[PDB]
RNA sequence: GUGGCCUAUCGAUCCUUUAGUCCCUCGGAAUUUGAGGCUAGAGGUGCCAGAAAAGUUACCACAGGGAUAACUGGCUUGUGG
RNA sequence: CCCUGAAAAUGGAUGGCGCUCAAGCGUGUUACCUAUACUCUACCGUCAGGGUUGAUAUGAUGCCCUGACGAGUAGGCAGGC
RNA sequence: AAAUAUGUAAGAAGUCCUUGUUACUUAAUUGAACGUGGACAUUUGAAUGAAGAGCUUUUAGUGGGCCAUUUUUGGUAAGCAGAACUGGCGAUGCGGGAUGAACCGAACGUAGAGUUAAGGUGCCGGAAUACACGCUCAUCAGACACCACAAAAGGUGUUAGU
RNA sequence: GAAUACUGCCAGCUGGGACUGAGGACUGCGACGUAAGUCAAGGAUGCUGGCAUAAUGGUUAUAUGCCGCCCGUCUUGAAACACGGACCAAGGAGUCUAACGUCUAUGCGAGUGUUUGGGUGUAAAACCCAUACGCGUAAUGAAAGUGAACGUAGGUUGGGGCCUCGCAAGAGGUGCACAAUCGACCGAUCCUGAUGUCUUCGGAUGGAUUUGAGUAAGAGCAUAGCUGUUGGGACCCGAAAGA
């Protein structure tokens, strides 16, 4: 017998594949695989994770947020990477020339980006071009501006939105919710 | 598809996953929301505050139409110029030469002013406005012409 | 430390181990720990791999840096896997295992028998 | 405590490096020669039991 | 097709061996077995015949001439762990042994065809037995009861204790 | 491949620790010691006997 | 000093009622009653997180329970002997 | 220590036979017996950490190296028939 | 006024030196809180360990318990009823206690070899009718904890002792 | 003045027995040797014999030694003097639907959804499509209503990755997602009340231990799948009753 101060045949808990299908991406988690196994560059291992993540984990990226990230200094001629999709933004009205490497582009984002100057990349060329990840960009997107998000958490004063399929006044807007009827949260 | 369902796991183990102690019954609790007040009433409460009571005032024959506004920001006013003059209206703001923006023809009731757009100015006719919507289309250079 | 023996007393048997057990436990039964892994020693090399910054070169190196408690001892130590001992060759020696080493048993300290009971059993 | 610890590493950064901050447990004690002389041992065995009552 | 196909198949050109680190060092023999030395065999069809120990053959092999003339045991081999060595000893000074080895003692090439339904001695034996056999006589006579003891065959008598019998 | 115990297989004994052939080839194991003609002491003694 | 020297001395939803803002609504447009809202108290649930509630059944019924009594056994032995 | 105190109902229980310088009682020294426990080795599986492209090496959900681990109702999930 | 149990601290989100912010504070250019800049070196301020560390969603069964050591209430008591801590059984085989949910030993993939635990070694039954010092003779001996009970009281039985 | 007991050490030598031989070109650490080589040094070889078939082995029946209580179920506890089960075949119990939560896959993405319908067709298929409509891209309030940039869409603290100097240690710089915190903005509540004037309207600025399921360079829509939820006969079978 051993005195078990740990749980026994515990899975890692994080993915190793992408859970799809997708035989173009599992070419790419195969060409990322021997990046990330033969150069010692921490980007491919970021990138070979990033590409195992579902779609709830890879966020959209907008032009706008590429544009802001590229207002950095040290930033301007640096090559943008989204493992995911770069979608469209038309709250801006002037876009930087500049190199973006994302799995999928919208047609709006991809004419954007094009009609600015630049191009688009997929992370093969990225690879190719980039082999350690030189002085590229790894962006983001919201992760927490899900909808589902919003009802985590729901408890007395926690503040959470309700899981309600009907919004207005008669819905849970009563007792509970005001002093006035009963007490509130 | 019932091959990939735990109905088929189940087989030959003899509660199907409900239990031997609990047993699974008809409605051991009461049927829909029986209960909300007396023995659901935690769960109510934690996860339905105000369901119980009445707050607000009755509007007896209320049509939805009445109450038709859909509302405009200022950033995705220049969504609604085609593209193919988009970018020739954007260069070469002109005083004698703006473009003109039938809100109301795109299917909006109220122009609101969440910001920044170009320099440019426009002809924004709308149904309602915000206050800052059309400051800031004034600063811009444009003006709003109300229409009905 | 000793308050942790003490504690652990009724589960245990301790004393203060002689050169030669250490020497013969740590050539025997010496197993390293090397990235979660237990790893035999076998070698100097893999000393010197995971003991080097603390000038420790080879296994008589590690026994000295044991029999002596030197500044790297902490180290050391941990670095040594936990000894799997089998059960001794001649027996505990006693009926009755679970009462004191002074009452006849065979837990707490037996301070230099220690090196006579780890011996019969590796 | 803290300010005695800045006060042994400042003396310590000019002269007598390695001022070994940190606390240390009890250690075992060392070596000692435990004279006789005018410390002759002398005492006797266990006590008869008496009924004190 | 009744079972599909295997996508994989293994390759069926053998491995070679990884060289193998055993050498073949001489055997080391008892401290009793000396040349000349009266054995008891306790296996095979001559079972429990005093010999007289010879050779030491290179396949590690007793090369054993219990006398022919006396127990009727030809020139032969025999396995050192089957024998018991006794603490008798007769002189091979005057006997030579160098001829007979495992070359000598090479059987036959069987045929696989050959097989028996029911049912000689090589000319060379004879006369090399004889010429052994004449000196171990000629030594066996120097002290009594040596023939007599060869002649007789060894057994275990009832109460006797191997364990503390000397030998 | 197979954990080889030194304290025997010299061939391993001999791989760790260098020294061994040294301590054999001095019988280091077993080096006779000075003689010493260092007495007790009476108090010692007495001591000791005292009941 | 935001009641009682401290530790107890008390009450949701719906409904009614009062106070406050003199505010919002009655949806074709106004005025005045009337009604409905918003914020804050009261009217009460003592089974005190709060149904509106008398019995009988030896004429009885059903689902159950050894989760629970009445006979035997088991433990105990006050009481009995 | 032994004896008296010491009475229950089918025939019966140091487990049985039996056991008296014990095969009883108190104590002590050794030797020996054997668990799915411990040590070493092999094999299965699981988990973890790694290696493998100047055409891999064959299909890299493959091949391989290394270490640790394995009880299980109710129940969860996985891979399969 | 203990023992056991129990809170906190043992630094980098730290310490020190200047001088910055403010509508708070001071009689005040006093503080308070938050800062810019500068200094502190690898023992960054006890020990041991750390099996990866944090974090989130969602959902099953369960919501009759029972036993033991110790503490403990009611009861004459109970294989009674009720609490506290811990370990167990339930959910669990294996070795031992003949037998037994819970006691002792030890927790379990399939095998081999060795060694033991608890318990034993006359025979059933594997293993000393071992060794040593004593005690006991019962016309109702005694013979291993849980555990399958014994008391007040008495004996020129016998042994040791005051 | 010695010996011995006892305890301990040897990187002292050696005899007997038992189980195991995993891997499969080489690489390494070594040792003995002037080297050249050799070896017991990252896991067994060499030699020999018999048989070559029921001999070994498998299956099966039996015997022998030891062990083994009847399953299922409810239960703290079942071999139970608890219940169901004489035997066998066949049938026999978590399904489908409306709406939905988390997670995952796919398409497109500030959008998304052809299939109400029209067109067409090799005719319940496949292919093509307008306008709408749903959800989403704006919230808040009971409502009348009003409605999201002071600022590189803020500051501080961390923060992966990247850039520069570095052999490295490290040092700076930039810092997406995310976490904590102080702010700003929008709605509600309370307050303050400028120019102006149908003199009662309007509500500019400025606030707050207040409040919102908000803003602060969008993430959604649609289809599919397991799991979970509710209504449905609702896993299957079962009342005493009521009409
Ligand atoms: C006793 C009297 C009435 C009582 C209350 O309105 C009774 C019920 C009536 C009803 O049908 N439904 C409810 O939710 C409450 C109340 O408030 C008290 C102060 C005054
Ligand atoms: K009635
Ligand atoms: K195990
Ligand atoms: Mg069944
Ligand atoms: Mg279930
Ligand atoms: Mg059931
Ligand atoms: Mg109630
Ligand atoms: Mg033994
Ligand atoms: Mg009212
Ligand atoms: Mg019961
Ligand atoms: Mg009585
Ligand atoms: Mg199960
Ligand atoms: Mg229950
Ligand atoms: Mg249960
Ligand atoms: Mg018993
Ligand atoms: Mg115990
Ligand atoms: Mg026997
Ligand atoms: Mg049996
Ligand atoms: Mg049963
Ligand atoms: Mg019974
Ligand atoms: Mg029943
Ligand atoms: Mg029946
Ligand atoms: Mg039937
Ligand atoms: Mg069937
Ligand atoms: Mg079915
Ligand atoms: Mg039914
Ligand atoms: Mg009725």
């Amino acid at each position: 017998g051993i005195d078990h101060t740990s749980k026994q045949h515990k899975r890692s808990g994080h993915r190793t594949a992408p859970k799809s299908d997708n035989v173009y991406l599992k070419l790419l988690v195969k060409l990322y695989t021997f990046l990330a196994r033969r150069t010692d560059a921490p980007f491919n291992k970021v990138v070979l994770k990033a590409l195992f993540l579902s779609k709830i984990n890879r966020p959209p990226v907008s032009v706008s947020r590429i544009a802001r990230a590229l207002k950095q200094e040290g930033a301007a001629n640096k090559t943008v990477v989204v493992v995911g999709t770069v979608t469209d933004d038309a709250r801006i009205f002037e876009f930087p020339k500049t190199t973006v490497a994302a799995l999928r582009f919208t047609a709006g984002a991809r004419a954007k980006i094009v009609k600015a100057g630049g191009e688009c990349i997929t992370l093969d060329q990225l690879a190719v071009r980039a082999p350690k990840g030189q002085n590229t960009l790894i962006l983001r997107g919201p992760r927490n501006s899900r909808e589902a998000v919003r009802h985590f958490g729901m408890g007395p004063h926690k503040g959470k939105a309700p899981r309600i399929l009907s919004t207005g006044r008669k819905f849970e807007r009563a007792r509970g919710r005001r002093r006035s009827k009963g007490f509130k949260v | 598809p019932s091959r990939f369902t735990k109905t088929r796991k189940h087989r030959g183990h003899v509660s199907a996953g409900k239990g031997r102690i609990g047993k699974h019954r008809k409605h051991p609790g009461g049927r829909g929301m029986a209960g909300g007040q007396h023995h659901h009433r935690i769960n109510m409460d934690k996860y339905h505050p105000g369901y119980f009571g009445k707050v607000g005032m009755r509007y007896f024959h209320k049509q939805q139409a009445h109450f038709w506004k859909p509302v405009l920001n200022l950033d995705k006013l220049w969504t609604l110029i085609p593209e193919d003059k988009r970018d020739q209206y954007l260069k070469s703001a002109s005083k004698e030469t703006a473009p003109v923006i039938d809100t109301l023809a795109a299917g909006y009731g109220k122009i609101l002013g969440k910001g920044r757009i170009p320099n440019v100015p426009v002809i924004v006719k709308a149904r309602f406005v915000s206050k800052l919507a059309e400051e800031k289309i004034r600063a811009a250079g444009g003006v709003v012409e109300l229409i009905a | 430390t000793l308050e942790l023996l003490k504690l652990i007393e009724p589960y245990v048997a301790y004393g203060y181990p002689s050169y030669s057990t250490i020497r013969q436990l740590v050539y025997k039964r010496g197993f390293g720990k090397i990235n979660k892994q237990r790893v035999p020693l076998s070698d100097n090399a893999i000393i010197e791999a995971n003991l080097g910054k603390y000038g420790i070169l080879s296994i008589d190196d590690l026994i000295h840096e044991i029999i002596t408690v030197g500044p790297h001892f902490k180290q050391a130590n941990n670095f040594l896997w936990p000894f799997k001992l089998s059960n001794p060759s001649g027996g505990w020696g006693v009926p009755r295992k679970f009462k004191h080493f002074i009452q006849g048993g065979s837990f707490g300290n037996r301070e230099e028998f220690i090196n006579k009971l780890v011996k019969s059993m590796n | 405590r803290v300010k005695a610890n800045a006060a042994k590493r400042a003396e310590a950064k000019a002269q007598g490096v390695a001022v070994q901050l940190k606390r240390q447990p009890a250690q075992p004690r060392e070596s000692r020669i435990v004279s006789t002389e005018g410390n002759v041992p002398q005492t006797l065995a266990p006590v008869p039991y008496e009924t004190f009552i | 097709s009744a079972q599909k196909a295997p996508k994989w198949y293994p390759s069926e050109d053998v491995a070679a061996l990884k060289k193998t680190r055993k050498a073949a060092r001489p055997q080391k023999l008892r401290a009793s077995l000396v040349p000349g030395t009266v054995l008891i065999l306790l296996a095979g069809r001559f079972r429990g015949k005093r010999v007289v120990y010879l050779k030491h053959l290179e396949d590690n092999t007793l090369l054993i001439s219990g006398p022919f003339k006396v127990n009727g045991v030809p020139l032969r081999r025999v396995n050192a762990r089957y024998v018991i060595a006794t603490s008798t000893k007769v002189s091979v000074e005057g006997v030579n042994v160098e001829k007979f080895n495992v070359e000598y003692f090479a059987k036959e090439k069987l045929t696989k065809k050959e097989k028996k339904e029911a049912k000689e001695i090589k000319a060379e034996r004879v006369e090399d037995q004889k010429v052994v056999d004449k000196a171990l006589i000629a030594e066996i006579k120097k002290t009594p009861l040596l023939k007599q003891y060869l002649s007789a065959s060894f057994s275990l008598k009832n109460g006797d204790k191997p364990h503390m019998l000397k030998f | 491949v197979l954990k080889k115990n030194p304290l025997k297989n010299k061939q391993v004994l001999l791989r760790l620790n260098p020294y061994a052939k040294v301590f054999a080839a001095e019988k280091l194991g077993s080096k006779k010691a000075e003689k010493t003609g260092t007495k007790p002491a009476a108090v010692f003694t007495e001591t000791l006997k005292h009941d």
